[PDB]
């Protein structure tokens, strides 16, 4: 069956509430009494920058990058993860759903309090640590919630994998048949060599399995068209490499020398300018992840990840 | 108390019966080698002295249960919390009330919807057994029939006549100066093991003895007696007025508006005062004496200070007996270097603080959704299992 | 501790090799904390007295105001094993053997009865319930008055003054191991062998008995190797032909189970209970590559396995409490322990035959035999006959191979576990 082989996944929960609306005071018997928990809280990663409250849109931006970088590594961890809300707004609360709904079952509990007991625990707390929270922006809060608590329910809302259908881009079918190869890090194994200093690429390895692929697609009507983001100034060490191989190819294609820019969008001005409604490309086979990205995502074509990028 | 279930659930009711504090423990006074004490008024009153304390009261003892009375208005509304955190719901509600009302007509109550206030539960009898384990006669009849043996027989005659054979004399005195080797050498192995034991045979004080051993059986006899539940009130921790405003008390002098009890209260400004005034307050505290009182405590005119201790208790030596043992005179410089009571006095002082916050939160407030409060009485719990791990003799 | 030795024998204390007219009648002796005295009260009369200062039989570490120095049974085996040991010797040995100073043997002086009076004992246990003292069962000249509590006074009476001896020494010893003392219990690991002899050296002792020494007292299997030959020999001439093991019934059992099933096929473990045998085949060192599957009748265990789902159980485990939900159609090992007697012989019928019609390799059946229960102190059960013929109704025609065996201690061929191994 299938009824009955369900998973579980880490609880996320956001704690919806006015500053002074004890968010904190909960989470602090929560993580204590509760299991599996661990909380972000947005406050403490400004005290490590040294400020004590609300920062520079520099500093600002780049704490969110922090925060979603850790709740998502303790979620990854099948860690539950308790968080205080960014605002009441509805649209950063959906931001936030959206960011981490990959991820775990979410639910919220709001911190619904009137608007007077809410001043009257912000100025007692407001003489405790060094903070202050005004008899405004508090209340920009207090009604931004009753507005945004009326139309949303702060349902639990289960894991999400949304399965982004893959869908490639619409070719003409009519051009010819084609097989798009990287050389460095994919047909080439470097081996050592420097990234940048391809001068000795005559000495690289052959990753068999992707040779065999090439070797293989050009016994069909497909041309097999090498694009390495290696200088052009290097193009004889490098088909010196191929030839020794017996690596026969329709069209190799190389970054111009002295160019310098992320080879992504080299390969990408490379593709259209040389290979787009010239050819069908039937997949591709590259290696790095900054470019494969590209090619999936930018311009909807198979793209078979041969090796681990991430550089 | 550590699995989370339990405690979650423990704390669940803590607020849904609207408990709002919590006692403390209380450690004993410093122990003074020096006048050959294990507890000592005068190390316990100067302790306070040096920390800024000088308005202290010392209210006397008494042999009971402790109690909080949630003493409201409507005193059919009234209900009773322990040393821990739980509504006292067993016991004849109204044999406690009538017990109750001598109290309650102590006061004026014009809107004043409730006072809180600290007490003791008479005898140990009513609540739990506090020092009656079914090991504590046990205890107690071992000791009686080793003495209405040792009256009986023929043992300690004989011994005490080798003890005075010349043979035994000079070896004993050799066995001073010689070392064990040495006197492996001199005398043959079945004379060392009779000699040295006989001469190492403890003996025992068997009046001093039997006495003791009846200390302990005056104190089984009040337990497994008829009693009805009966009060003696010492502190009021706070008033809850009907507008909502509390009073947060704070005078261990509210005492004698609930008790009228003798007690002891002095103003000290400068030590040597204390060190002038100490021999009539020992005097006083000497007279603490009969089977009601554990002894006297020592607490400050202000109830709460900070960083500073609820009380010191000061057990006599009755009571210090029952708690030690009969051995507990004939041990004493063994128990006093043993005795220490600094981390029972690090959680005696944390406890009271946690109570004061409790205190704080509004009886109004008290509720399954309060974490402040929930937080606070974790706090408390966490430290009940540490403090119930040191010397269960504190 | 107090002893009092009565006989109205003339040479009572040539017997107990405490002589009268050293030093008063005096015989002293340090023990622990220690001064153990014997007096020669009379001729017909010893005393041994302990007077303890200090935690010489309960640690200082509790903190009970502490009287176990007046009452163990420990000071007890202390005392015969210092006073009294030649009365403690092997049975032969002691009778054809001289008393010194009397040009006659023990056979022909120790032949008045004797009376031994402890006058305060503890005995914290199950053995010493609502006043009736469980070896007094078994050994009629046991004689107990209840003082308090768990605190009895012990009257013990013999033919000899060995009888007698023998028999205080033999209270001591089982006292002492049934005993439960608190958090600081403890049986030494030199305990065993010191103390073992005492069950051998009066007749007519239970094997329950030595079950509780073996299982509670002995600390290691090499300490225990060296006392087997002394006990099986013992019960041997006493009709009974008896082979002791070391590990629990239960154990026993598992160490069988997993031994036979190995570790090749999935594992279908029929009445998981606590899955006790699930968290076995997850040690480390047998890698078990396969799903695990349980289940169990009663739904407690349900939300237990279905606690595991916590994360924990990572991650094999298919507990079902519905028969409909095993899909699993490859071949499993099958598991039924102790499960077909907490359940009626119809529907153990039922659950068997089942079991049998599922896609199994090895199945290993599980039951009490109650032709054992008569050595001690479910549903239905079976005797080792009942039970090979209820398999035999369960197996009818098929071609399988069915093995009988039996686990746990063996007294005259027969076990307290039994179990069968039906394999296709
Ligand atoms: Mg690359
Ligand atoms: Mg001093
Ligand atoms: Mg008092």
């Amino acid at each position: 069956s299938a009824k009955n082989n369900t998973h579980h996944f880490p609880k996320l929960l956001i704690l919806v509430g006015a500053p002074g609306s004890g968010k904190s005071t909960f989470a602090r018997y929560f993580i204590r009494t509760e299991d599996n928990w661990v909380r972000v809280n947005r406050d403490d990663f400004r005290l490590m920058q040294f400020g004590d409250s609300l920062m520079s849109p520099f500093y600002e931006e780049r704490i969110t990058k922090m925060v979603e970088a850790s709740v998502i590594a303790l979620l990854k961890n099948r860690t539950n993860v308790i968080i205080d809300a960014t605002n009441s707004s509805l649209r950063s609360l959906q931001d936030m759903v959206h960011t981490y709904t990959e991820y775990a079952d979410i639910s919220f509990k709001v911190f619904d309090l009137p608007v007077e007991e809410l001043v009257k625990r912000c100025d007692k707390r407001c003489e405790q640590t060094g903070k202050f929270i005004p008899k405004s922006a508090i209340e920009k809060h207090v009604t931004q919630l009753q507005y945004t608590k009326e139309k949303f329910d702060f349902k639990p809302i289960p894991r999400a994998l949304k399965e982004t259908s893959l869908t490639y881009a619409d070719q003409d079918t009519s051009l010819p048949k084609a097989v798009i190869c990287d050389l460095d890090g994919t047909l080439s194994l470097l081996n050592g060599r420097d990234p940048y200093n391809a001068s000795t690429a005559d000495q690289d390895l052959l990753n068999t399995p992707v040779a065999m692929v090439l070797k293989m697609a050009k016994q069909q009507g497909y041309k097999v068209i090498l694009l390495s983001g290696r200088e052009n100034a290097y193009r004889e060490p490098t088909e010196r490499f191929l030839a020794k191989y017996q690596i026969d190819y329709d069209l190799l294609l190389m970054r111009d020398t002295n160019d310098y820019r992320k080879d992504n969008i080299i390969k990408k001005e490379l593709f259209l300018e040389e290979i787009q409604g010239k050819y069908f490309v039937e997949f591709l086979l590259d290696d790095r992840n900054q470019v494969v990205d590209m090619w999936r995502r930018e311009l909807a074509l198979p793209c078979f990840q041969v090796n681990y990028g991430d550089f | 108390m550590e699995d989370k279930t339990l405690i979650k659930k423990r704390i669940d009711w803590f607020c849904k019966n609207k408990i709002n504090a919590f006692s403390p423990t209380i450690s004993p006074a410093p122990k003074s080698v020096e006048r050959n004490e294990i507890e000592s008024l005068y190390e316990g009153i100067l302790w306070f002295v040096l920390n800024g304390v000088k308005e202290i009261v010392i209210e006397k003892k008494y042999m009971g249960s402790y109690c909080d009375i949630y003493l409201h208005r409507r005193l059919e509304d009234t209900y009773l919390v322990s040393r821990n955190g739980y509504k006292i719901n067993h016991l004849d509600q109204e044999q406690c009330l009538r017990a109750l009302q001598g109290l309650h007509d102590r006061f004026s109550w014009d809107g004043v919807e409730l006072r809180i206030i600290q007490s003791e539960l008479m005898p140990w009898s009513i609540l739990g057994k506090g020092l009656i384990n079914n090991e504590f006669s046990a205890y107690y009849i071992s000791h009686e029939i080793h003495a209405e043996y040792l009256v009986q027989s023929s043992l300690y005659e004989k011994l005490q006549k080798i003890q005075q054979e010349p043979a035994y004399l000079s070896f004993v005195a050799d066995a001073k100066v010689l070392s064990a080797k040495e006197l492996k050498d001199k005398y043959p192995m079945h004379i060392i093991r009779q000699y040295q034991s006989i001469r190492d045979f403890k003996f025992l004080d068997l009046p001093h003895y039997q006495q003791n051993i009846q200390l302990f059986k005056r104190q089984l006899d009040i337990f497994g007696k008829e009693a009805a539940p009966f009060f003696k009130p010492f502190n009021i921790l706070k008033e809850v007025y009907t507008d909502g405003r509390e009073h947060f008390v704070n005078d261990n002098l509210s005492f004698q508006q609930i008790n009228d009890d003798d007690f002891l209260h002095y103003q000290f400004a400068d030590r040597e005062d204390f060190e002038a005034k100490y021999p009539q307050i020992r005097a006083w505290v000497d007279q603490v004496n009969q089977s009601d009182e554990e002894g006297v405590v020592i607490k400050p005119r202000t109830a709460f200070l900070p960083g500073m201790p609820p009380a010191f208790k000061v057990r006599n030596n009755d009571y210090l007996t029952l708690v030690y043992g009969v051995d507990f005179q004939d041990r004493l410089q063994e128990q006093i270097a043993k005795r220490n009571i600094k981390g029972k006095l690090r959680c005696s002082i944390n406890d009271w603080a946690i109570n004061a916050k409790l205190l704080a939160i509004p009886y109004s407030e008290l509720g399954e959704e309060n974490y402040e409060l929930k937080n606070l009485v974790l706090d408390r719990i966490l430290g009940e299992e540490i403090e119930n791990q040191l010397d269960s003799r504190l | 501790m107090i002893l009092q030795i009565h006989s109205q024998n003339p040479h009572l204390l040539d017997l107990l090799n405490k002589n009268p007219h050293t030093d008063l009648g005096i015989y002293a002796k340090s023990l622990r904390n220690g001064q153990l005295i014997g007096n020669a009260v009379s001729a017909y009369q010893y005393d041994v007295v302990f007077q303890d200062t200090r935690y010489s039989y309960l640690p200082e570490e509790s903190n009970q105001i502490d009287f176990q120095s007046y009452c163990s049974p420990l000071v007890i085996l202390h005392i015969c094993n210092e006073f009294f040991k030649e009365l403690l010797q092997e049975k032969q040995t002691y009778w054809s053997q001289q008393i010194k100073w009397l040009e006659r043997t023990r056979a022909e002086v120790d032949t008045y009865p004797c009376t031994i009076e402890v006058k305060n004992l503890y005995a914290n246990s199950t053995w010493y319930s609502k006043g009736h003292f469980m070896m007094e069962r078994y050994f009629k000249n046991i004689h107990i008055t209840p003082i308090v509590g768990n605190n009895l006074s012990l009257r013990v009476e013999g033919k000899s003054v060995f009888e007698a001896m023998n028999l205080l020494s033999f209270i001591a010893v089982t006292t002492h191991i049934t005993n439960t003392y608190g958090e600081y219990t403890y049986i030494d690991d030199h305990f065993a062998q010191k103390y073992a002899r005492i069950l051998t050296n009066i007749p007519q002792v239970p094997y329950f008995v030595f079950y509780l020494f073996i299982k509670r007292a002995i600390k290691s299997e090499r300490q225990f190797a060296e006392i087997k030959p002394m006990f099986e020999a013992y019960f041997k001439e006493e009709g009974l032909d008896i082979d002791f093991q070391f590990t629990d019934t239960h154990g026993s059992r598992m160490d069988f189970i997993v031994k036979e099933l190995g570790m090749e096929y999935p594992i279908l473990d029929i009445g998981c209970g606590e899955l006790k045998y699930y968290r076995r085949f997850m040690r480390r060192n047998y890698n078990y590559s396969h799903p695990y599957f349980a289940t169990d009748t009663d739904k407690s265990v349900g939300d237990y396995a279905a606690l595991l789902k916590e994360r924990m159980e990572a991650d094999n485990l298919y507990f079902f409490s519905d028969w409909t939900d095993y899909e699993y159609k490859n071949p499993v090992n099958i598991i039924l322990t102790e499960v077909i007697e907490h359940n009626t012989p119809e529907a153990a019928e039922a659950l068997v035959k089942h079991c049998l019609s599922l896609n199994f390799h090895k199945m290993i059946i599980t039951t009490p035999n109650s032709l054992f229960n008569k050595y001690y102190f479910h549903h239905f059960e079976w005797t080792p006959q009942e039970f090979q013929d209820f398999i035999r109704h369960c197996v009818g025609d098929t071609s399988l191979e069915v093995t009988y065996c039996g686990i746990g201690d063996r007294i005259n061929g027969e076990t307290p576990t039994q179990a069968v191994v039906i394999t296709r």
